[PDB]
């Protein structure tokens, strides 16, 4: 309901101006003395000024919308500048993908029951995801730490034998060990799992973190498919990030690359553990969602990362693991409860801000990110996106995905500072010249003399 | 935009690994710079030169150790001009056991005069196999009383070690001395009240030295029981001063300590006498009691202290992972003390003896916390001098800790805690105090969080204000964003004053937004500004360039042209800019 016009002498830079400026089309609108600024104000004001209802030329901010999970796929947007167009995006849960389920275990020496347990439970993990949708396929992975003191004694009999000093079948520590490609086979899990022995390492915190990382970033030689890939990250306390490495004199940061040689982190004591942020990046880059497998203490720790690593959940996992299947099943109905509804980098020219309508009872309004919990199969939810553009901007585009998933909707954003006016058919003749008649002002063709022509 | 960064210079040596400029330090006409090595390599210091343009290895000169680690810690006293560096890469076995602790270097005038060295929070070696003496004081002072309790604490010793490895002597020391069993007589025996039972008191004087002596050079013999594969062990127990002179030199290799019992240990001198007979720390060797009857509360401290270990007191403590000197006043960080609660060495001017000061209470959320990961001092003229040490891993999330220190008679305590709120971020992971205004009370407190992660922004640093109850926060000092794991806050100092308004001002390095940048935060009225007056890219120095801002130093420089220098570090590569009035 207010503009401010500094440069207006075209129902463009009118626009331009404002989301509150609008522009008289009338022919012979302007007095003899007076310019053609007076043509762009509010609109009381040209109103006040005899310019009639239909001849104000007010645009606004429009959105073109053109069995999915995500409708629609691509919205052509035209903004301007100061105005918001709205369209709402449908998500309709569908049915689970197949699922891969990659389980990396910590392998320090608490974890020796748990491991006992865990080699029998290739048959069991299979079935369970195979009750949650078709098709599963399960590899297995370990870790303890990296091999420079402090973190595990160098010495070289603690490091034929980083167990306690009775353990007899004892593997000398290491950083991370690939064991099993995901495979449909339990048998290939059983005795590839079983060859695994366990091990030990001198301080609390672990690096199950740069196992999770070589996780992500080795897609061919963990074996991922392009279905619903599930890390379950099994131990029982905390870990290791950047900045950890320096008391082994590790100074050169993660590099987020695939360094397996032999299915062995080689090079771990060459880099630094991830930051937290490195390795989320990572896992939503790859659609890679963990699952925190962690004993009772540690699990408001863990809680935490969910902060951070949007697409993941924390069960609490017994002493001995064998509770590790009902854990994979909450947490799979955790993490597919929750939708997410994200877009890429964007130009600061524009913002986009989600409404949330969920069917569980809640809503949000003006947010960053659309959130829903408790979404259903089949159940559909809707998102209300907002843009808004600052200025005039050039052809551009953005992409919004649902977080996990890797259906998309193409927003191509288009200005919209011009003015749409009218024909200056019937008024031909036109200004006692050669020009012609755009938005009821004349735009002499370059030069004669004259505003008027 | 008072750096010239048209004109800056940069500096590298032939053989420069990737971890030159892990470290950068400005001493007239010149910038030190920590080196630390990588892979088989080990770490230097070098001493980059203004004029000619060069960096050379800097040759420690009497030093016996040098791991990869070299280089990690650099700190200069700015009331001084003291130099402190630290190797915390000092490793050894014990048994099957590896410790880990530090070996620090002063450098009082320059990096070419004179160096004292110290291992601070350093753990002898016990093994399982020991073989200790008792040298009991018999002088004339003693009581018979007195004598005895000394003859029934050297019994309670043996008796809680009668099941260990332990194998025991005793020496009886005046004027002169006797052995008054050997460690074949323990062996044979095993029984304390027997081994003792001819002890004569001698009642005359106190020769210490000759005692030690007598002791290195006639007690751990191989023919009378001695175990050559054992750590020889010495426990003096004396009740005044020596009555000679001399040297232990023939001593030298035992793990001494010494208590000091009764009237004539009252005064401080006193107690000063007996630290040249025990081993270093003298606040770990040299037990000063003031009654005989406490030496029954001594058997746990002096025992206890006395192989798998899967829990770790100062063995693992990483001490001189950080340091700062102010006012003449030293401090390292130990981050593995206390299974890795952490704490920091408050060190001797010397450093030949250290005071550890760590988390209170030691409670199990402190464990793996990291404390003493950055030390730094927070000095006031009117006000009491302060000390924030950041615990970058406490709970997963990170504090920062502020101490006090000692007032009057009083002893360090902790007078503040400061909570981060993002798990990873690493909130405490650099510190630094900032005087703005030059008035001599230090009122700012920058903590980094260099791992926070999120809204594109990588990397906080947050400001805060010393009120009366304590340091509130007060803003932040904003980066640009763009660069979600940039690490803004991995480097933050005071530049002094670059732009001659008489304001200091800071610099933070963000050195992986892309290949680094350095942002400028000019001091304004009661504090510092929130935007950056200016930011430099990296990729504009040098074209080649990784990790530009890995560190940051700034000095009023009196050589050369321009208001302040500033040092910056980047991989292989050390940067050196001008502050000036009109770039
Ligand atoms: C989106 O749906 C919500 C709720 O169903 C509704 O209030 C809103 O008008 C819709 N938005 C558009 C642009 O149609
Ligand atoms: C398992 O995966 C293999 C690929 O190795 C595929 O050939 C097979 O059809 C899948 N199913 C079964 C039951 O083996
Ligand atoms: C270094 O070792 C030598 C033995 O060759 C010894 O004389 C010297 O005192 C040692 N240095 C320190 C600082 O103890
Ligand atoms: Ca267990
Ligand atoms: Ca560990
Ligand atoms: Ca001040
Ligand atoms: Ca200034
Ligand atoms: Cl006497
Ligand atoms: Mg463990
Ligand atoms: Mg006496």
């Amino acid at each position: 309901q207010e503009c401010t016009k500094f440069k207006v002498s075209s129902c463009r830079e009118c626009i331009e101006s404002g989301p509150g400026c609008t522009w008289c089309q009338k022919l012979n609108f302007t007095g003899p003395g007076d310019p053609d600024s007076i043509r762009c104000d509010t609109r009381p004001q040209l109103l006040m000024r005899g310019c009639a209802a239909d001849d104000i030329m007010d645009p606004t901010s429009l959105a073109e919308t053109q069995q999915k999970q995500l409708s629609p796929q691509k919205v052509t947007l035209y903004l301007r500048p100061g105005q918001a167009a709205a369209f709402n995006v449908t998500f309709r849960r569908a049915k689970g993908y197949p699922i891969d389920l990659y389980y990396l275990m910590d392998l320090s020496y608490s974890m020796l029951d748990d491991l006992r347990n865990v080699k029998k439970l290739g048959g069991d993990l299979l079935r369970a995801l195979n009750e949650i949708t078709e098709s599963g396929r399960i590899g297995f992975g370990s870790f303890v730490d990296k091999t420079v003191l402090p973190f595990v004694n160098t010495h070289p009999d603690k490091l034929r034998n980083p167990c306690p000093n009775k353990e007899k079948e004892c593997q000398p520590p290491f950083a991370f060990r690939h064991v099993l490609k995901l495979t449909n086979n339990s048998n290939q899990f059983q005795t590839e799992v079983g060859k695994q022995l366990i091990s030990g390492n001198l301080d609390a915190p672990e690096g199950g973190l740069d196992a999770m990382m070589q996780v992500a970033a080795c897609p061919e030689e963990i074996g991922w498919r392009k279905v619903t890939r599930l890390l379950v990250f099994a131990t029982d306390d905390g870990f290791h990030f950047a900045g950890d490495g320096k008391l082994g004199a590790i100074l050169t940061p993660n590099d987020g690359r695939c360094h397996l040689e032999d299915n062995l982190y080689k090079r771990s004591n060459e880099f630094d553990y991830p930051s937290v942020g490195q390795l989320a990046h990572k896992l939503a880059e790859n659609n890679i969602q963990p699952i925190f497998a962690v004993t009772s203490r540690m699990v408001k720790t863990y809680e935490k990362l969910t902060e951070i690593i949007p697409k993941s959940a924390v069960g609490e996992l017994s002493e001995d693991s064998s509770n590790v299947v009902q854990l994979i099943k909450n947490a799979y109905n955790k993490l597919s409860s929750r939708v997410f509804l994200d877009h890429n980098a964007l130009p600061d020219t524009l913002k986009v801000t989600y409404d949330s309508f969920c069917s569980n009872g809640v809503t949000h309004r003006n947010q960053p990110r659309g959130d829903c919990d408790g979404v259903q199969i089949n159940v559909p939810i809707t998102f209300q996106v907002k843009v808004t553009a600052t200025e005039c901007i050039q052809e551009q585009s953005f992409v919004i995905r649902a977080l996990g998933f890797t259906d998309i909707v193409t927003v191509q954003v288009l200005p919209q500072c011009e003015c749409r006016c009218r024909d200056q058919s019937r008024d031909r003749s036109l200004c006692h010249g050669k020009g012609f008649l755009e938005c009821g002002i004349c735009r002499c063709d370059t030069g004669y003399i004259g505003k008027n022509c | 935009y008072n750096l010239d960064v048209r004109g800056a210079r940069s500096f590298s040596p032939p053989r420069a690994g990737r971890h030159f400029g892990y470290r950068v330090l400005q001493v007239g006409n010149g910038v030190i710079v920590g080196a630390p090595g990588e892979g088989n390599s080990t770490g230097s210091l070098y001493q980059c030169q203004s004029g000619t343009g060069h960096c050379l290895p800097v040759t420690l000169r009497g030093s016996n150790y040098t791991s990869k680690y070299l280089g990690m810690t650099l700190a200069t006293d700015p009331t001084d001009g003291s130099i402190l560096a630290c190797d915390p890469g000092l490793s050894r076995t014990c048994d099957q056991n590896t410790y880990l602790s530090g070996l620090c270097y002063l450098f009082r005038q320059n990096l070419q005069g004179p160096m004292l060295q110290g291992r601070p929070g350093f753990q002898e070696c016990i093994k399982g196999n020991v073989d200790l003496v008792f040298l009991f004081d018999g002088s004339m002072s003693l009581q018979p009383d007195e004598f005895q309790k000394i003859l029934d604490f050297m019994k309670d010793v043996m008796k809680k070690l009668s099941n260990t490895s332990y194998q025991f002597a005793a020496v009886q020391f005046s004027t002169s001395y006797k052995t008054e069993f050997d460690f074949s007589d323990y062996v044979k025996w095993k029984d304390p009240d027997a081994l003792l039972k001819h002890v004569k008191h001698m009642l005359l004087l106190t020769n210490t030295f000759g005692a030690i002596n007598y002791v290195a050079t006639e007690v751990f013999r191989e023919e009378l029981g001695a175990r050559p594969d054992a750590t020889k062990v010495l426990i003096i127990i004396t009740d005044g001063e020596a009555t000679d002179s001399g040297n232990i030199d023939a001593a030298k290799d035992i793990i001494r300590y010494i208590i000091g019992i009764g009237k004539h240990f009252q005064t401080k001198e006193s107690q000063e006498t007996l630290h040249k007979f025990a081993s270093k720390p003298a606040s770990e060797f040299v037990k000063i009691l003031d009654t005989f009857e406490k030496l029954k509360d001594l058997f746990t401290e002096l025992q206890k202290k006395i192989q798998d270990l899967t829990s770790f007191n100062m063995e693992l403590s990483s001490s001189g992972i950080s340091a700062d000197l102010s006012r003449g006043h030293a401090v390292v960080g130990a981050v593995g003390a206390k299974d890795w609660a952490g704490g920091f060495l408050d060190l001797k001017a010397d450093l030949q003896d250290d005071t550890f000061i760590g988390n209170e209470p030691l409670t199990p959320e402190v464990r793996a916390g990291y404390l003493g990961y950055t030390v730094t001092w927070l000095p006031s003229r009117q006000k009491t001098s302060l000390l924030a040490s950041g615990a970058p891993r406490y709970q997963h999330m990170g504090r920062v800790l502020l101490f006090q220190e000692p007032q009057g008679g009083g002893h360090w305590s902790q007078v503040q805690t400061i909570h981060g709120t993002q798990i990873g971020s690493y909130f405490g992971g650099e510190l630094c105090g900032v005087d703005v205004d030059q008035d001599g009370e230090t009122e700012l407190l920058l903590i980094g969080a260099p791992l926070f992660y999120g809204e594109q922004r990588g990397g906080r640093v947050f400001i805060y204000q010393r009120r009366q109850l304590g340091f509130e926060e007060v803003s932040e000092l904003q980066g640009d964003p763009g660069y979600p794991l940039g690490r803004f806050g991995e480097a933050i100092t005071a530049l002094t004053d670059i732009n001659g308004d008489g304001l200091v001002d800071v610099a933070v390095g963000a050195p992986l937004e892309e290949q680094g940048a350095v942002y400028i935060f000019n001091g304004r009225h009661g504090g510092l500004s929130p935007q950056p007056s200016q930011r430099i890219e990296g990729t504009q120095v040098l074209s080649g360039i990784q990790w530009f801002g890995r560190s940051i130093h700034g000095v009023k420089d009196l050589e050369g042209d321009g208001l302040a220098d500033v040092a910056v570090g980047a991989e292989s590569q050390m940067i050196v800019l001008s502050s000036r009035p009109v770039v």
